[PDB]
């Protein structure tokens, strides 16, 4: 299984995962490829924000799925 | 010739070249209803050359549902004629005009053409012309809770910047013979495959320094590849790389071609089957209007819904669309056809205005090509929505009643909202509330607080303020403006100039908060956000958070007993450089700017404060000696700024500035090179000045050099300001005074009991007595970026560039120096409009009292790349306490003002838990490891008395509760988390 | 914030650090005073150094501010007491306890790093004339860190 992560700044990331992997493993992979600590990552798939402790198959994330990595902004 | 005093925050988003191109572009806007007026407002604030309006239709009452430049006295007048006068005030550099008749050949005078409230045949006629003449075309539509955008910039659109990010640069460690570039230790390049980079300062491979971009193949987070560099050299050491961004060619299709085979932009991946439905639905709406003399389906009318569905079937058959039509969704589009919501108008207007700027600047990636959006989750379900309730009443809220009904209008009119902040988002939110009719009922109210005042740079995106308002309080001006917009708000808005924080709990107390319905944050810092979040959690009020940065934005909703609070998540922190890097070994201009700011503070602020405190506090010397880390520095500062280095004229200020130049740009560098010579090596044999450490070189003062003279002028002027002396600007006096300067000799020092206390006492008694100087004060310098005549940014820029010259760093100009030193946040009006629209779309969900968590949406977007995404809020975590389900965020214990012993006994008996720690605020009231005597002293006291005793501060009379944090252990000794305690005083 | 600070305080109470002793000042949980004993195999042997710790309102999401109160002749510590430690400026994470910071400071004391110094003069003395550095460090720790 191969998935894609798109950042709010336009960057694209390709991750090699498995359907049985937990969200923690995905966040660790994203940290390895980007340096963002897992506690500061906001991942969205199909309108659901992925939570720690659950597996990819719980969200029905299949191959070639696209996730969004977002963050909150302080201006305004 | 851009007025940087007005476009300060916008230039940090777009740039000088983009705004230069914008100032030569004409924009035509067809349609002057809520969407059209929103687009025109954003375009006028942006700074295009001019705007022309075309809308000869006479005004109607329902048009006031989202048109905030129309009044009830303008009924029967063409909309453009009554809108141009108010649009001409937003920006003085942007003329606004009106054309009473539009012709096809007339379209050649405009850089961009925006179309709203126009039938599909007219749109085809206009696009057939604009496409073949290379004119940007945008068409926007807003029907109830549905919206659509279409962009067509021509077949040969050139996009210079695609993502809107700064070019990536980095320091290299080694480049092999195969092009494998490696970064320094624990440094990420951040590149992607297919990027282009150029190298400089590469040692051993001069060829790479020419400046020719090369393809990048990413082989990991720390290394990449550029190809074969066999001919240029064997191996390269050190150097830097910078990304090169290349233009892209985007080809658009005409509307006629795009109708048959549309290309969709998906605002939400959770519903990917809908945009194909909306494509048919909007065309069916156009056909229905054409078949009924331009009349849309009536609200919640079943006959019209059936006819509209027949039209949809016919269109789907004609266009060979192999999609099964969702009858419910399509008929929902039919029902809300006559809806006109200010939130949808603001959202789509922000998006469309950003698209117009993209067309006129050739920057950022445009929408390609259809953007269909819906917020159908906002439709109320607690009220009766039917044909009878949704019929028009002949009021200004008809466009909203056509979607929500009269009962929901009554619900909206009774809101008691609290808005924190009155900036750009605050002004947009107030406009949306005024248009929606919020708090216009017998029991409604609005409260807005903001402690700041209006400045020139704020007028670029805070449209409720005018140049005549500069220097006044934001909240009062906003309240007056919105009362002008909606006269029904007269006497139903209260404005405060109070900062929301721990010091304002006497005004925003229990009585104030218990009457609210919801709180909306419009702040610009995280501390205030966290404070307001905690207050809302304690009082159990809904909270609407929103934030923006440049073209990016987000909105979040906090619902009591349903979701988690704003403070339950983390954001990346601000980056601070190591002190050793700033002090001795800078390698970026940011390091030198931080050093220059510290130099400004230490030269013109701290010594002045010490001198003033010495001349005010009678016992300052002893307190400083026994408290300050380095009292010798304080004594030296006082002596120097009172007697030794006190200037009597501006010439002495110039001489002092020259001395400081020598001190900070020639002597400290000589000392550093004496400690670590350029040929020195580390303990491992590597050269010391390698990698992030750049060998400096002392500067010799040359009067004719520009940076040296700038530093001298700025330092002399600031010193004169400190001592209140007249400062000149003629270079003649500077060159005459500095000509006869003999530098004191300097030689680096190689180094090599308690008697120093005698020296300290001698210095202390050498100071003049405070009584000898009564009424004498020195004016400190308070940093102020927005004023260009106080020499603050001038001094910081000059010092930063001189230190860059010391370490051979590339200097920056006043623009970048002001951006970095001032911590300026890039801001835009389009992002503000989008976030206000999203927040107001969530507000109606809050009003309806929706219970399920799948009905709320948190939104994120980046307009530079056209990215929108939504996600459900995270539910609040649960816990098991004494075999009971407890909400970890929204639950609390309610206890009387009992004694500490009684509280401990209650927790031991009722909850079965043993209390181990009890704290309130920033004090430890009780701990299990405290000595028995202290506990016996504290146990029989009441909680209020205990808090007063420990904090040594009486509780205020308005204080009506205490919040206590408790850590307790179960019978087995395992720690169990419990909610906080609310002691009722 | 309060929960984490009290957890660290209780953990310190259960197992004495032996070589350190940190605790709140008076009753304020966000202002601690710590004590570090000079390592035996170091110039600072037989000395007690007092440190001030300021927990920010955002703890543990922002680093605590740790400063030396006593004067120490160290290449990586200046006259204001600032400590050149990575974990206190930008490498801070909400997973490091105060005991870890104290151990890091003790390890800094037992061997300085003159290749990336904060006080260039002391680093130069340490790199060129080690014996004079030893004498100066002993003199400073005898006239400031004792008594
Ligand atoms: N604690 C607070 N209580 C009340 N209002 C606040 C608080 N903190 C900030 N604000 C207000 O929130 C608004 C923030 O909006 P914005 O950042 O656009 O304005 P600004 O700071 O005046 O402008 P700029 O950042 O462009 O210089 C400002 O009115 C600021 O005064
Ligand atoms: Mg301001
Ligand atoms: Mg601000």
């Amino acid at each position: 299984m191969q998935i894609f992560v798109k950042t709010l700044t336009g960057k694209t990331i390709t991750l090699e995962v498995e359907s049985s992997d937990t969200i923690d493993n995905v966040k660790s992979k994203i940290q390895d490829k980007e340096g963002i600590p897992p506690d500061q990552q906001r991942l969205i798939f199909a309108g659901k924000q992925l939570e720690d402790g659950r597996t990819l198959s719980d969200y029905n994330i299949q191959k070639e799925s696209t996730l969004h990595l977002v963050l909150r902004l302080r201006g305004g | 010739t851009i007025d940087e005093g007005l476009y300060s925050r916008q230039l940090y988003v777009l740039g000088h070249e983009a705004m230069k191109q914008m100032s030569q572009s004409n924009v035509l806007i067809i349609g002057c209803k809520g969407l059209g007026v929103e687009i025109a407002k954003n375009v006028c604030l942006a700074g295009v050359k001019s705007v022309t309006l075309y809308d000869p239709q006479p005004t109607r009452i329902e048009d006031l549902s989202s048109q905030y430049f129309l009044t009830e006295d303008d009924i029967g007048v063409p909309r453009a004629k009554v809108t141009v006068s108010k649009l001409a005030e937003l920006n003085q550099y942007v003329p606004v005009s009106v054309v009473d008749e539009l012709s096809t050949e007339y379209l050649k005078n405009f850089k961009c053409v925006v179309v709203t409230e126009t039938s599909l045949t007219k749109q085809l006629e206009i696009n057939d012309f604009t496409h073949k003449n290379h004119i940007a075309y945008i068409a926007a539509d807003s029907r109830g809770l549905f919206g659509s955008i279409f962009c067509d910039f021509g077949e040969n659109f050139i996009c210079t910047d695609t993502d809107g990010n700064e070019p990536l640069t980095g320091m290299i460690a080694s480049i092999t013979d195969d092009g494998v570039v490696t970064m320094l230790e624990e440094t990420r390049h951040g590149l992607e495959n297919g990027d282009f980079v150029k190298f400089t300062e590469v040692k051993g491979m001069p060829g790479l320094n020419d400046g020719t971009p090369r393809k990048v193949e990413v082989k990991g987070p720390y290394t990449f590849s550029i190809g074969s560099v066999k001919d240029l050299g064997s191996a390269g050491y050190n150097g830097v790389f910078t990304q090169v961004k290349v233009p892209t060619k985007i080809s658009f299709k005409s509307l006629r071609e795009s109708l048959k085979d549309p290309e969709y932009v998906y605002p939400d991946f959770g519903k990917m089957m809908r945009p194909p439905q909306y494509h048919i639905a909007f065309q069916a709406l156009s056909a229905f209007a054409d078949a009924h003399e331009g009349s849309l389906p009536r609200p919640r009318n079943d006959i019209d819904a059936a006819e509209f569905f027949e039209f949809c079937k016919k269109i789907a058959s004609t266009l060979q669309f192999d999609v099964e039509l969702d009858e419910k969704l399509i008929k929902e589009i039919s029902y809300q056809a006559r809806g006109d919501l200010v939130a949808m108008s603001a959202f789509l207007g922000g998006a469309v205005a950003q698209e117009v700027l993209k067309a006129t600047t050739s920057k950022f990636y445009p929408l390609k090509q259809y953007f269909y959006f819906d917020s159908l989750e906002s439709l109320p379900s607690s009220v009766t929505i039917s044909e009878e309730t949704c019929k028009p009443r002949g009021c200004r809220y008809d466009g909203q009643i056509a979607v929500f009904g009269s009962e929901f209008q009554e619900k909206i009119a009774s809101l008691s909202t609290f808005l924190v902040g009155a900036g750009a988002i605050g002004c947009e939110m107030l406009k949306n509330w005024a248009m929606m009719g919020v708090a216009t009922g017998e029991s409604g109210h609005i409260s807005v607080t903001d402690m700041d005042s209006i400045e020139k740079s704020n007028l670029n995106r805070q449209f409720l303020f005018r140049p005549r308002d500069v220097g006044k309080l934001k909240s009062e001006c906003a309240s007056t403006a919105v009362s002008i917009m909606n006269p029904s708000l007269t006497g139903k808005i209260t404005s405060y100039q109070e900062r929301v924080g721990p010091e304002s709990e006497g005004i925003f107390g229990d009585e104030f908060f218990e009457k609210l319905s919801l709180v909306t944050n419009a702040l610009d810092n995280v501390e205030a956000r966290m404070y307001v979040d905690r207050r809302c959690v304690f009082f159990e009020k809904p909270l609407l958070e929103s934030g923006t940065l440049g073209t990016k934005g987000n909105t979040q909703v906090v619902v009591p007993h349903l979701t988690e609070s704003y403070g339950s998540s983390q954001d990346p922190p601000e980056k601070s450089f190591p002190i050793c890097t700033l002090k001795n070994f800078p390698n970026r201009i940011e390091h030198t700017i931080a050093w220059a700011r510290d130099l400004f503070e230490g030269l013109f602020k701290q010594p002045i404060d010490n001198v003033n405190m010495y001349l005010s506090s009678p016992n300052f010397l002893e307190t400083s000696l026994k408290t300050s880390s380095n009292p010798r520095e304080v004594l030296e500062n006082i002596r120097d700024y009172l007697v030794t280095e006190k200037p009597l004229s501006f010439e002495e200020c110039i001489m002092w500035a020259r001395l400081q130049f020598d001190k900070f740009f020639n002597n400290n560098i000589q000392q550093l090179l004496f400690n670590f010579p350029k040929d020195s090596v580390t303990s491992t044999g590597q050269p010391f000045w390698s990698g992030p450490k750049r060998a400096p070189t002392p500067l010799s003062f040359d009067i004719h050099n520009r940076e040296h003279f700038d530093f001298i002028v700025a330092a002399a002027s600031l010193y004169a300001f400190n001592y209140g002396l007249k400062s000149e600007t003629d270079p003649a006096i500077y060159e005459r005074v500095l000509a006869g300067y003999n530098p004191p000799p300097f030689a680096p020092k190689s180094g090599i009991a308690n008697k120093d206390k005698q020296e300290l006492k001698s210095i202390a008694d050498s100071l003049p007595p405070p009584s000898s100087l009564v009424g004498f004060r020195l004016t400190p310098a308070e940093f102020e970026k927005d004023d260009d005549s106080n020499h603050h940014i001038d001094f910081i820029t000059a010092a930063s560039n001189l230190r860059a010259m010391n370490y051979d760093i590339t200097p920056a100009d006043r623009f970048k120096t002001k951006f970095v030193a001032g911590k300026i946040v890039p801001a835009m009006c389009t992002s503000t409009a989008v976030v206000s629209g999203l927040v107001c779309l969530e507000l109606v969900k809050l009003v309806d009292g929706k219970k399920k968590i799948e009905e709320y949406k948190n939104g994120f977007f980046n307009l530079a790349i056209g990215l929108f995404t939504f996600s459900d809020p995270i539910a609040s975590p649960k816990m098991k306490v004494n075999g009971k389900e407890i909400d970890k965020i929204w639950d609390r214990y309610n206890l009387p003002d009992c004694t500490l012993q009684e509280l401990i006994d209650y927790f031991q008996k009722e909850e079965g838990l043993e209390v181990t720690m009890l704290s309130s605020g920033v004090s430890l009231l009780y701990a299990n490891f405290q000595p028995p005597k202290k506990l016996a002293e504290r146990l029989p006291l009441k909680i209020s008395e205990l808090v007063e005793q420990i904090t040594k501060k009486k509780l205020e009379p308005f204080r009506k509760h205490l919040v206590l944090e408790i850590c307790c252990d179960d019978a087995n000794g395992e720690d169990v988390e419990v909610p906080f305690i609310c002691i009722k005083l | 914030a309060l929960k984490r600070i009290n957890r660290e305080l209780a953990d310190l109470g259960k197992d004495p650090p032996s070589s350190s002793s940190a605790g709140p000042v008076g009753d304020d949980l966000f202002h601690w005073q710590a004590t570090i004993m000079g390592p035996a195999d170091s110039p600072y042997a037989g000395g007690v150094f007092f440190l001030s710790i300021h927990f920010p309102t955002d703890y543990p999401f922002k680093p605590p501010k740790v400063n030396f109160t006593t004067r120490i002749y160290h290449p990586n510590i200046n006259s204001n007491g600032s400590i050149c430690l990575d974990i206190l400026r930008d490498q801070w994470s909400p997973a490091l306890t105060i005991s870890k910071v104290l151990l890091s400071i003790s390890s800094l004391l037992t061997d300085p790093n003159p290749d990336d110094p904060l006080v260039p003069e002391i680093a130069h003395v340490y790199k060129t004339d080690r014996s004079r550095y030893e004498l100066s460090a002993r003199e400073w720790t005898r006239k400031y860190a004792i008594g």
